[PDB]
């Protein structure tokens, strides 16, 4: 399930730090240690950590096939191998510069690339852990125009016959508050196929709740995944943590 | 409002190829799956196929293949249903409806395109 | 193709009657079904989608229920406009199929 | 093993619909075995016990059915293992060489349970059937009942993972932590509350099994 | 002379909430202050000395059972022969009861004499 | 005279569901109401008095073992010698059997005399 | 002569943090260093020998009890008697006190003598 | 006459898979079915009677110890005096061996006589 | 003659890594091979026979406790009396040391004679 993993979302846009520092110092604080993060959605991943080495494992992702390059990124010392698998996405189509990275604790037996219907939108790149899927997105900064189409394409793709059993969870910088995204998915989306997950307080020094995630309702125990906001990091907007509601 | 302006009724020759346009107006046509349902003058509904306008993906009912070839044009937001071998049994009203999500109910339908052979 | 059927082809029910129409499927389509209302001339209007989600902006008198291979569209207080054909259509598999059509009556 | 079992109070439909979810994110295994991260202590365990022996499920149910406060029913949820179902012995043997320490009370417990901890949440795709365990008070037996078999049970050709639980955090050299256990010295991670029950709709009242320290009851039955 | 005699009272659904051990008259003893498994009822305090009363032979095997049950806290039916101790500061401290036997209890049926 | 005598009935696949400990005729004793692990059969109530029957020498070792199997609840194969006690109320309370030993049980084979 | 005599000082809310077992004058003994449940007070060390003091009969039943409470690490009310041991290097090591009886302690009330 | 006596066979890396306590010739006893930790080898059974063999005095010290090593199922090295029990139905049930001493086992070193 | 005598060497902070039980000269015994909590030091093998050495009366208590500290694996300061066993094969197998008393240990200081 989704609550099964400590899923988190974050964007590297900082406007005041280095392009690769937050990868080494900030993201590590979220991932290192079992009390860290399981799956971290890193938007604006201009480049993966230099300390990571590509694994060369070819990927034939579902949906739209774009080059997805997986890296091995040790986090701990050379003795205790805290191996992390960074699923990056840089160059796909004329709408180049995806810069979406999904670093996870375990390697993903499947990777999904769900290009929304819009032409200038970013492809929804996600990983697959057994019967669990964790997608991320990065809508346009002009008000999340494809934000709706970003979540819809994900739904449409995971209502397929073979992709139905999966419990997917899209989370990224939608650039559109939940009340605005939930507005684009209400006129006809009347089954509540997805339950938007966003924190209470804003998620940007100047913005609102642009950073959040969305979990399919029909997926098991989707109601447990509560979207909390990680304390301020070096980026421009907070990282959104998707933990499980206590029991 | 979201509506599906269908084409007018069409009477066909014995077994020609007929086209049933479905003008999709009021929403992002390139975002949803356009379906196609045929209902005899007194029988129930029978969904023919679907068409994903963004990528042109198509899924038929495995029995209208030889008598229906779905196709759309992103420009003008219209879905064309080229039906072949319009036998006397094909005399019915063909509805087109936008599917909200892949494998989901069809929110908005068309007024109907009564096709008849003679 | 997972066909579907409606045991009641003409659910004769007068006004204000609790008109529940049955629907049996050939495979588990839990939470994945659509109920379309179709007047004699009008086009099929989606009433319920999924398990029981009533279409936004529709009368609350309607009500869906069931899962697996059985379903039931409950109509608490019938109405002349509501006296029309109904079709239960699964969308769990790519070959879609509609109910037999329970054309209402009085 | 091939099919691990778990006793729960949620009806079969709830599990076949939602399945079994973890209690939290705490991956500290030394805490899980001792029941500290399960319903006993912090209640944030990231595993699910899922004993392999059907006898343990009877013991689990007998532990519950044999209380003057438990009213609801209890059925066994036969759970198919997969690449994410991990036993203890491979996980303990690794946590030992890594500097950890599992005092003989934990080893004593772990040997009786035959646990197969599910690092991931047990999805309904794995739960095969739910055997409603009936209890004859006059005899104290735990007999089976209507075995409502799951509908969407994906009968994959998978078995338990004989490897080591991945992402096991650094262990504690010496814990002396209260080993919570209920009934006939069953690990606390088998209780109904050992898995989150935040299911859709009104959460049916789950029994709050009062656990006990397994360390003494163990040390008492060994010596003398 | 048996824990199940009609003269020995039994308190079912009891859990040993507290346990005491010590010595009296140069002989070890243990007192259990049991409560109902559901917290109801009245505190039932049952004692047993190692050499004083006729139930002394079972002391070595009751204490180990009282200690065991106490560790588990499970419901049990404690059997007591009331009014067996007379030492004022003893009877008044724990009770006049004298634990003559413990027995595991199920939900309704308490395995033991009644 | 041995726990595996053909005259000592043995009930395999049992689990000690309840464990009673008391005294009878100035001698400790303990009765175990064991039930089949798979819920089949009928509860086997087995006792072992410390000074009454010929199995007394084993009491101190049965109780300490029955307690261990009752605590763990693991499957066992208890051995009993039917019709050993003669106290009417006792046999009417627990049983006429007399626990003559216990034995651990694996998945299919129970290591012990059969 | 009783573990609850007014002449025996009792320490409530105590937990056995350390337990020592040994022999003195060709007779086993054990010492328990008890600290307050909330870490307050001073470490109260209480010993007991098997054949030294008048509380010898209970050593067998106290060591096993101390060993029990020392395991569960729960709050307990130990009853010690001041100025019982006289061996020079002993009293300087553990204490001059001599354990005479323990008792479980709940949240508020420590069941036992006082 | 010692568990490490060359005339006693020692089985290393064994785990006590099944433990059975019984009575024979009015004397308690217990037999352990020890299998290799890796499931290899053959079932190595070893008994110990309270009064029969020269290794009887250590019975109480081995039953409670076997019960300990049986509970933990840890790797242990058991010592056996082969051909010590002559009762026909006994030797045929468990073994002719006589458990003379147990020993914990590390990864490779089985601490004990060899 | 006391576990804390200056002649009874003590090894502090050790944990009982192994525990062997057997018999020697018609009397039970056990030997605990203790190692430091931090893997430092040398294995301190301390034996204890039930009736051979002057420490006979404490065997049943040290064993019952040495088994406990071995079960808990908690750091303990075991007191040994070097050069007390004389049997050649024995002293070569476990050690010449003789366990005279155990003691629990805190983070830094061990509660016991030093």
């Amino acid at each position: 399930n989704i609550s099964d993993y400590k899923v988190m979302t974050w964007n590297l846009q900082g406007s005041s730090a280095s392009t690769e520092s937050k990868w080494n110092v900030n993201v590590r604080q979220l991932l290192s240690g079992t009390a860290g993060v399981d799956i971290l959605m890193v938007q604006e991943a201009g480049a993966v950590p230099t300390s990571a080495v590509p694994t060369g494992r070819h990927i034939q992702p579902f949906g739209v096939g774009i080059p997805i390059d997986e890296y091995t990124w040790n986090l701990g010392t050379t003795s205790r191998q805290d191996i992390r698998y960074i699923y990056h996405s840089a160059i796909d189509v004329g709408a180049r510069r995806v810069n979406l990275a999904i670093v996870s604790r375990q390697r993903a037996d499947n990777v999904y690339v769900l290009r929304p219907t819009t032409v200038a939108s970013r492809p929804v790149i996600g990983i697959g852990l057994g019967n669990d899927v964790f997608l991320t997105a990065h809508a346009l900064a002009s008000g999340g125009p494809d934000a709706a189409a970003i979540v819809r394409v994900t739904i449409n793709f995971f209502r397929q016959p073979q992709m139905r059993h999966l419990s997917w969870f899209l989370a990224g910088d939608f650039n559109r508050s939940p009340d605005r995204l939930e507005n684009d998915l209400m006129t006809e989306h009347l089954e509540r196929v997805v339950a938007v997950l966003a924190p209470t307080e804003p998620t940007q020094i100047g913005g609102g709740i642009l950073d959040y995630g969305v979990i399919v309702d029909r997926a098991p125990y989707s109601q447990r995944v509560e979207a909390l906001r990680n304390p301020q990091l070096a980026s421009d907007h907070y990282p959104v943590a998707f933990l499980a509601r206590s029991c | 409002e979201v509506q599906l302006q269908q084409s007018g009724p069409v009477l066909v020759k014995p077994g020609p190829s007929v086209k049933i346009s479905c003008k999709a107006s009021g929403y992002s046509f390139i975002d949803y799956f356009m379906n196609w349902v045929m209902q005899s003058h007194g029988k129930s509904l029978e969904w023919i196929g679907r068409i994903d306008p963004y990528s042109g993906d198509t899924f038929y009912n495995q029995k209208f293949k030889g008598k229906a070839t779905l196709t759309v044009d992103k420009s003008s937001t219209t879905a064309h249903m080229e039906l072949r071998s319009l036998a006397s049994e094909d005399s019915a009203v063909y509805y087109c409806a936008r599917e909200v999500l892949n494998y989901y109910a069809m929110d908005y339908w068309g007024q109907g395109t009564s096709v008849t052979v003679s | 193709d997972i066909q579907m059927t409606q045991s009641s082809s003409y659910l004769s029910v007068s006004q204000g009657d609790r008109v529940t129409i049955t629907c049996k499927a050939s495979d588990h389509i839990d939470n994945w079904l659509a109920w379309y209302q179709q007047k004699p001339g009008n086009a099929p209007r989606l009433l319920i989608s999924g398990a029981t989600s009533l279409k936004t902006g529709l009368p609350s008198r309607f009500s869906g229920s069931g899962s697996g291979k059985d379903f039931s569209l409950s109509i608490t207080n019938l109405q002349t406009e509501d006296v029309a054909s109904y079709y239960c259509q699964q969308y769990w598999r790519t070959p879609y199929t509609f109910g037999g059509g329970t054309k209402l009556e009085i | 093993v091939d099919f691990v079992y778990r006793v729960d109070s949620t009806p079969p439909d709830v599990i076949f619909r939602d399945g079994f979810s973890l209690l939290g994110y705490n991956r500290n295994f030394q805490q899980f075995i001792s029941g500290r991260s399960c319903s006993g202590g912090s209640s944030d365990s990231r595993y699910i016990a899922t004993t392999s022996s059907v006898n343990q499920t009877y013991a689990i149910a007998r532990a519950y059915y044999s209380r003057s406060t438990f009213k609801g029913n209890l059925y066994r949820y036969q759970i198919r293992a997969d690449n994410n179902f991990y036993s203890l012995l491979p996980s303990i043997t690794y946590l030992e060489t890594q500097g950890g320490h599992f005092n003989a009370y934990e080893k004593t417990m772990m040997r009786l349970q035959r646990e197969y901890v599910s690092t991931l949440s047990i999805l309904p795709e794995n739960i095969q059937k739910a055997v409603a365990l009936v209890y004859d008070s006059a005899t104290g037996l735990v007999k089976d009942g209507v075995s409502t078999m799951n509908a969407s049970y994906l009968g994959l050709s998978t078995t338990s993972n004989p490897g080591v639980i991945p992402f096991l955090p650094e262990p504690q050299t010496y814990t002396q932590q209260r080993i919570d256990a209920f009934g006939p010295l069953i690990s606390s991670c088998f209780s109904i509350g050992s898995v989150c029950h935040s299911h859709r709709g009104q959460r049916a009242d789950v029994y709050n099994m009062s656990f006990y320290d397994a360390r003494p009851v163990i040390e008492l039955i060994l010596s003398k | 002379e048996w824990t199940g005699d009609n003269t020995n009272a039994y308190y079912s659904d009891e859990v040993i909430s507290e346990l005491h051990v010590g010595q009296i008259d140069t002989s070890p003893y243990f007192c259990i202050k049991t409560v109902k498994a559901n917290g109801s009822g009245t505190p039932v305090v049952a004692c047993a000395v190692s050499k004083q009363s006729i139930w002394a032979p079972s002391f070595k095997e009751l204490l180990d059972q009282a200690r065991y049950f106490y560790s588990t806290g499970q419901s049990v039916r404690i059997h007591v022969q009331k009014n067996i101790w007379t030492y004022p500061l003893f009877v008044n401290t724990f009770s006049a009861n004298a634990l003559v036997g413990l027995s595991s209890c199920s939900a309704t049926q308490c395995f033991g004499p009644k």
